[PDB]
């Protein structure tokens, strides 16, 4: 969900015990994971809402958005209701359920359907993050000669 | 996202500075400009439906055929597509007049929306004109001192646009 | 700062900023002149509060600066002096700021990563920003001095 | 309100799968009141049964 | 409140408040008797408030009370009075709240449903809030008549 | 979860009813309190590790058997679960007292404590020891006042275990 | 990924062919050198925080304007990200030693890695110095001739940042 | 190979390997030599390993080679022995490999549609390659007849 | 999931105790029989698809009525199911017997499978005939040795779903 | 343990186990015997192997047992050479089982916030390792420290 | 059926059926009658149809009934023609339904792997299900002989 490792004072201690003590299954992990602070720090503020809607399928369904009609719905939707309800139409999905069900994590995907959607995936699941960590202190080029 | 505050936050720290008279001079802009922005910002989110509804009628009455059979506004789909994006102006312009500074424009909203409304086919000239438009429904409704610091965002993002 | 948090709260929810967002910031901007005497006290005692809160942690830790210590000579004790300084700093850019965002994002997130790769110990970090805290809150009065400490107390729990 | 205590049966109609999916099958979880509506929904439009509903809390 | 907006935003990240959270708690307790004096004021007025406001609106968009309009008869017109009481209890609860959380649990979720299902017309219900905050900012002080106006803007909003 | 206004608003909603004078007594005796609540958290989150190390220690100390081969905390693994427990415990402790209202314990603590206790092992009498000595501490640090106040969602938290 | 016996059952399989005496040559070059390459591994993981840290160390007395303010290494944050790349080259490193190949390297580390520090604003030249930091720390613990094989994976990655 | 999946495995989990994987690895290189003598030896003997084969084959399954057959005439008889052929090449490299990764990626998946596009049946499949692993298990000696048999079941496991 | 071996080492864990006679000889037997359990998984994994083969037909000629019409397995999605139900005991079940414990048993197949065939309205009785089916095929197959070893697991999914 | 790793493994991808698979753990099940009489002779010396090593415990860092330290005292002391007795037992485990699993899981899941939670410095621990590793391979033959070496470094980099 | 395929689209947008649903379901049922007839046809014509097909396939797929064959012998011959029956029925309740929905639920989940699990030959079943498509074919008319052959052509397409 975050692309990389996040490091132990970063993880939400409160899903995790309730996935450890089987109160929530791993769609809900998920779901919590998504929902944090942490995610919309890292793939909502940093970019605008059509790149967020590709993240959002690539953290979630392993794969690159499938068509237009897939941006127009969730585009709608963030314009509307915001990140949530983005993330719960994502995870509600069929696709979802059908590919990971309610205990496997996501993983990247590379799918032959639709068109296109192979190479998208490709592309999206190879890209790494671009984006400054923080809007705080940002680094120059340019060096000090001793 | 950068503030006012985090520009100034950032330009001392790149440097490894303490505040200077500078910085403190430019805070203290901020403070004072702080409750016009306020007041700004509630007045626009009051009316908000109501700045859409008449920039968008502006805009289709100087360029009727956007709503004509033939022009990228004409479905319900597409219109209400043009709506959408008047809002998404509006609030983010919003944003950035409440927060001083115009990163939440060109990291939300300008980043990469040239090349979405060239491969959506939008017109980008228009979708300026409706931001003009926009700015002087705004202007009327905030006031002038108001008017002045909404019309440096919509400025941006007209810039930007075009 | 406590308006770009307003703002991304509001942008999660694809929103406007609600009346008691608004009155937030209103808040926060009628203090800004208190904020700004402040960091501006802090700063000019800078020299001051590095220099006696350096003192005070080398005399309860005289083995960080013997032969054999972290921070032992010249150029490592100025590296000591220089990272209290950091840390001031910081505090400076949180009080103006309203929120202690700024130290969090400069200098909190991946401290203790960056501490072990140094081997630096944090205990020590932990002791001297109670020093800092201590010399700094002298000297402003008691209003300034509790909201000077609640962003100490925070940099003090957040090493440790 | 609050959380519900859900337990409910989904067959599998469609195909026959591989993996083991017992807990995909048979399964008691928390949902939250505002998405219940939408996960009564689905489990009803998948074919399951839903075996009982409890309010934890509220 | 606002508390409770403080405490489950530190809850989501399963910290403790941080010193912004808690200078907007302080500020919040602070404002707690001019809060109660607008809300006490705006309770005691509430009938000629709520009177004057349906005047001033059946005055602005007649076709209300007209035949054929929602509002007709003295028992839609009842009911209308009726609705523009609920609310004004909402703002003052609001009021009381610091943030429009009572307002949105209680009268805007669904209420676009609602008025659907009821054939009341939404702008009818946005004039009659901007009636409703003319009225009630009427007859308080100015600070009191802008922190009433807010939520009275955010009604409209939400309206709209 | 509610605080002490949001109950207040509860009540007076189910009710149908505009505030009254006992309402408003209500909340200005919250209001009034809000100072000294505002001081308690915050000494309480600038000293949280140290309350749950010396309470931790404190309980061990009593209870040595615990943590040694056999006990319920015996492995990292299991004294991790128990001193985050004991966090979870303070800080929600903490969030009630600043809301004046027992609520969130309820909804997010209690709530199938005893059962998740009671199926995992986990000794009911000496998580309510760590409780305690917990409270005991925390009011060593804050003084009278707030520990009058952090003290009723202590012994809630303790009784909601039994 | 592939290791040097799947490079020679690919090399063999795209041609129709079974094992010649080249390729039992070549499988046998590689069963020489895998306890070599074992104890290699088990040294480098003993000691990963270590040769990090001399790396780490090294760069960052070469350049010390990475970590003055406004460089690149300059926050926790970021210094705790180069670091944490330093990590991922060692590890990767180890990996592609243990498989005697480099292909690891290419589609798990290189691809894309250019442009995304590009982009993140990450010098390149630095991060090479570091690679390079890296790969004296290392074999010095490793031995003369872990070194040399080690040593290949290390340029293999300094010469694709180049 | 066995380097190949322990690699993968530890990758996944973003970690050194482990003592045991380095055990396992060492025990995969010490017996590389013995492996390798096995592979030379099936492969010293390729022509006369699928003549037998494929005569018990047609022997078992005179309906293969019979009129209306799969595998009826010479050509598509021929066909039939280099698919066994390309089978005995894929356990020569999974020997070499240490695992049965060659095999199961180059003759394993997709295999069922393949054959069924070609109208070959599978259990035909089952017992050609019964039949080319007793032949080439008569030519190995004990121990290394039973690892040669292991990849040989798992052909006819991931056939049928 | 638990081996016999990570039994061993609970077992002394929670006593917080050091190996002892009695654990080294219960290892020692369990790396006597480990490569007997090794050939016996060959065997089975080798001839899973005939297995069941073997022992579904005996249960549906024992009991014809469970694949006629009105039967649990009439419909070729039902019988896909029973066998594929049967796959899920073989492969389990060796599992099981490789690990040396049925703690895979408890954890990975009965849990809640007892109530899922009830509410799906699968005969338990006729299942564990199939289960009986399976264990006479594989003792047929495995050998004298290693059939009382698979038969154990066998029996134990049979006990529970009893 | 080795065979709970491969059979998980397995399992995830709904297969019975492959000949890699089942190799693995006849190289292991073989190997029994003598991890089993390196695990009898690491705990027939147990006593000595953990005075030893908290003496070069203590002789590399006095500080612990020196006033001030954490390990002063007789009781404290006593609780050092108790958690490196701990450590020695998972070793054992882990020499048995094959892999790192019972170490991992006894004592390093949760180990950093255990011993934060106690106030012990954790490069104490990782020296304190160290020296339970020289000792304890200096009682075994060269092949045997060899494999030992690798749990003891393995539980190093776990504290580090 | 028909009904339950628009109904389940329907309530896939949660929304009533559209115009074109409505239109397909009174189609659907103004052709009711012939489809009625169609399947008595089918229904009373029971030997005829299965006797020919099975001798047909049986002339065709010879090894079937030979010795070594799936379907040598009585009993064998007689599942092979009660397989032949279930078809039947499954294709006069498609044809009755309007869909192929009770032939797919009835008999194309899962039949792959059943008549792997009876090691029954696809190819057979294609063939048979041919023979039985030629024969009911042969007793309808040209406008019901192309619908009837279009179910039986989709089992033919679900065998293989
Ligand atoms: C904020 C809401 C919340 C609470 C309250 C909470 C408690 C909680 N503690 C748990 C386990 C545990 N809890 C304890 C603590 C006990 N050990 C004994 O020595 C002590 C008497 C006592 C603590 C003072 C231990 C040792 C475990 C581990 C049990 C195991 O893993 O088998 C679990 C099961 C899942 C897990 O291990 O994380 C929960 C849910 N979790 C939550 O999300
Ligand atoms: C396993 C393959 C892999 C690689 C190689 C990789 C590199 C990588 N480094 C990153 C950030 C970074 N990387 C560095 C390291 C640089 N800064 C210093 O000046 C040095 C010259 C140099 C390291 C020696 C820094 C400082 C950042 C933070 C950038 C930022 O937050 O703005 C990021 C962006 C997201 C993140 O991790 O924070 C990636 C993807 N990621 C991968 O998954
Ligand atoms: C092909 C799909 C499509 C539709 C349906 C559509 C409707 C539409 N009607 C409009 C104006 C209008 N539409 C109406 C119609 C309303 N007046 C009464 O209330 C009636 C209840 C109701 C009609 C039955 C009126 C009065 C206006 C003028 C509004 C104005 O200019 O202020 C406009 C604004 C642009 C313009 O005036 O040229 C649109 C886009 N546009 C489309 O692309
Ligand atoms: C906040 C940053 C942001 C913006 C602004 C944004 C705009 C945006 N506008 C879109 C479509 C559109 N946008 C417009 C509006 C334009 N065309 C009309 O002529 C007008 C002149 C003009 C508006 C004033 C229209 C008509 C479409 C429909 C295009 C189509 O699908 O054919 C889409 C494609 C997804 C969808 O159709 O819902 C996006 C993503 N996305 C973002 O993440
Ligand atoms: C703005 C965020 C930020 C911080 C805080 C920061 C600290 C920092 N301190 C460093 C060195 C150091 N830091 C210290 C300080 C420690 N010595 C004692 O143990 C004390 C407990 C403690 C001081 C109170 C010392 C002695 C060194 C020199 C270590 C050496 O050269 O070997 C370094 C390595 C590079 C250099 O020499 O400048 C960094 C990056 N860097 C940052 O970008
Ligand atoms: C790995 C542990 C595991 C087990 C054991 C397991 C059994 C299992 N069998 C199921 C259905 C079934 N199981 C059977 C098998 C029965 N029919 C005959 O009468 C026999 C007596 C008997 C088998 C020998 C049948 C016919 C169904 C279909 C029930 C239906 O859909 O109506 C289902 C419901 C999901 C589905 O239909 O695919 C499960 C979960 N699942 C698991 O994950
Ligand atoms: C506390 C939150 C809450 C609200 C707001 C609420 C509104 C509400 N208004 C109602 C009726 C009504 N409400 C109105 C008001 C409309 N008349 C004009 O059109 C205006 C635009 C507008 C008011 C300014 C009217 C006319 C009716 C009568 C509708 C009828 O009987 O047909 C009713 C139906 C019950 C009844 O018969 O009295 C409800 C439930 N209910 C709630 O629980
Ligand atoms: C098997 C997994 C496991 C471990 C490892 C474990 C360690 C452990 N060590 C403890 C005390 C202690 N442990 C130490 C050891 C430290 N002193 C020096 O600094 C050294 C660096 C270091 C030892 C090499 C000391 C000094 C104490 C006493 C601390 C106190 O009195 O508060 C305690 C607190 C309760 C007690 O006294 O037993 C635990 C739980 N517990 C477990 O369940
Ligand atoms: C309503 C859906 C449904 C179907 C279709 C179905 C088929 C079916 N046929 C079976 C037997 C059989 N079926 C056949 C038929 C084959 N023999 C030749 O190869 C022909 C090509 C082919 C027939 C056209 C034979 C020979 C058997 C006996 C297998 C044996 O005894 O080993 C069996 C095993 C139990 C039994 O003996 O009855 C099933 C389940 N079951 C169902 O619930």
């Amino acid at each position: 969900v975050f692309e990389r490792d996040v490091p132990d004072y970063q993880r939400l201690s409160y899903p995790e015990s309730r996935l450890k003590n089987g109160e929530i299954s791993m769609r809900e992990f998920i779901r919590q994971l998504a929902e944090s602070d942490l995610y919309r720090k890292q793939f909502y503020e940093p970019y605008p809402n059509t790149k967020v809607i590709e993240l959002l399928t690539k953290h979630f369904l392993g794969r690159a958005p499938q068509d237009q009609a897939e941006i127009q719905r969730y585009n709608r939707i963030l314009a509307g209701k915001g990140l949530k309800v983005a993330i719960e139409e994502v995870l509600n999905s069929d696709e979802y359920t059908q590919l990971f069900g309610e205990d496997v994590v996501p993983f990247k995907r590379y799918p032959t359907l639709p068109t296109g959607t192979y190479l998208a995936s490709v592309a999206t699941n190879d890209e790494m993050i671009q984006q400054s960590g923080s809007s705080y202190s940002p680094s120059y080029a340019g060096y000090s000669y001793p | 996202m950068q503030d006012a505050i985090t520009s100034v936050i950032n330009t001392y720290d790149v440097q490894g500075k303490y505040f200077d008279t500078s910085a403190f001079d430019k805070l203290k802009a901020y403070y004072a400009t702080g409750e016009l922005r306020v007041r700004a910002a509630g007045t626009i989110s009051a009316n908000a439906a109501t700045i859409i509804k008449e920039a968008s009628a502006k805009l289709f009455s100087n360029q009727p055929d956007l709503v004509r059979p033939g022009g990228n506004a004409y479905t319900t789909r597409r219109y209400a597509a043009c709506v959408r994006d008047m809002d998404y102006f509006l609030r983010y312009a919003t944003y950035a007049m409440l927060a001083g500074d115009t990163s939440i424009l060109d990291e939300r909203v300008l980043n990469g929306l040239k090349e979405t409304y060239n491969s959506l086919g939008v017109p980008i000239s228009s979708t300026v004109q409706g931001i003009q438009a926009m700015k002087e429904v705004t202007g009327s409704l905030v006031g002038s001192g108001a008017a002045k610091e909404m019309g440096v965002y919509f400025d941006y993002l007209s810039s930007g646009l075009s | 700062s406590v308006v770009t948090k307003a703002i991304v709260s509001a942008d999660a929810e694809a929103r406007y900023l609600s009346p008691g967002e608004l009155d937030r910031i209103r808040g926060f901007v009628s203090s800004g002149e208190r904020r700004l005497r402040v960091a501006q006290t802090l700063t000019e005692s800078r020299e001051r509060i590095i220099k006696q809160a350096g003192d005070q942690l080398f005399q309860k830790r005289p083995d960080l600066v013997s032969p054999g210590g972290n921070a032992y000579g010249a150029e490592r004790t100025a590296s000591c002096l220089r990272d209290l300084d950091y840390y001031l700093r910081l505090v400076t850019f949180g009080i103006v700021a309203g929120d202690v965002t700024p130290i969090e994002e400069i200098g909190v997130i991946g401290v203790k990563e960056m501490y072990r790769n140094l081997e630096v110990p944090l205990p020590g970090m932990v002791e001297a920003v109670k020093a800092m805290k201590s010399v700094a809150t002298g000297l402003l009065s008691g209003d300034d001095s509790a909201e000077v400490g609640y962003y100490f107390d925070y940099l003090a729990g957040a090493l440790a | 309100t609050r959380l519900f205590k859900v337990t409910a049966l989904i067959p599998s109609y469609k195909k026959v799968r591989g993996g083991r999916e017992l807990q995909n099958t048979y399964f008691t979880k928390l949902v939250e009141y505002d998405r219940w509506f939408a996960e009564q929904q689905r489990i009803q439009k998948q074919g399951g049964k839903i075996l009982s509903v409890k309010m934890v809390a509220g």
